[PDB]
């Protein structure tokens, strides 16, 4: 809303997911923070003895189904206020939608770039994408330069 | 030299017998199961059933 974080689902595979996030304001209160699901249920992972920090990438796995993911599933995160917390903190969320076999093109130009660059540089196609740096506002000129 | 071209035509005949090299899948429906979950007695009963 003003700023909390970005929250990203990264599917590991069948029924295996991962949540990357980087919360901005990390000053107030967190004791064993929670992760919401469908906006009202399923504390997904309450196992952290750690308070996340400002501007830092994190990662935490969760196993779900793709069937609820086919619908809009409102996944939230809950930095736990110490004795009471369900949604009474600085709370944020996101929903997430999957639908297969749609818009094939916009991924494939990145595959084009890394395959041309992998055949050219002599490096393997894994290690070329492994040696590319991606920021959301990073121009591909600067990525080529790097 | 001519015997090296002989060698190439023999190995190309052998590749013609074998055909297309089977690409081993790695992205798969294989989840990573629990060893308790992987060794269930029902999991072999249902299979042989």
């Amino acid at each position: 809303e003003k700023q909390a974080d970005y929250i990203d689902l990264i599917p590991q595979g069948g029924n295996q997911f991962l949540v990357n996030f980087s919360v901005k304001k990390t000053k107030k209160d967190a004791t064993h923070f929670s992760i919401g699901y469908n906006k009202s249920f399923n504390n997904l992972a309450d196992k952290n003895g750690f308070v996340p920090l400002a501007g830092e990438h994190y990662s935490i796995p969760v196993t779900l189904d793709a069937k609820i993911l086919e619908k809009k599933t409102k996944i939230g995160i809950t930095r736990k206020k110490p004795e009471p917390a369900s949604d009474e903190n600085h709370y944020t969320s996101a929903t997430f939608t999957i639908h297969p076999n749609a818009e094939p093109g916009i991924w494939l130009l990145r595959l084009n770039k890394t395959l041309r660059l992998a055949k050219v540089s002599g490096m393997t196609p894994h290690e070329t994408q492994h040696a590319l740096i991606h920021v959301r506002n990073d121009s591909s000129e600067y990525e080529l330069r790097r | 030299r001519d015997t090296l071209n002989e060698a190439k035509m023999w190995y190309m005949q052998a590749l013609g017998l074998l055909g297309d090299k089977p690409v081993s899948i790695f992205s798969n429906g294989w989840e990573n199961p629990s060893l308790s979950n992987a060794a269930d007695k029902t999991q072999a009963k249902q299979f042989h059933d």
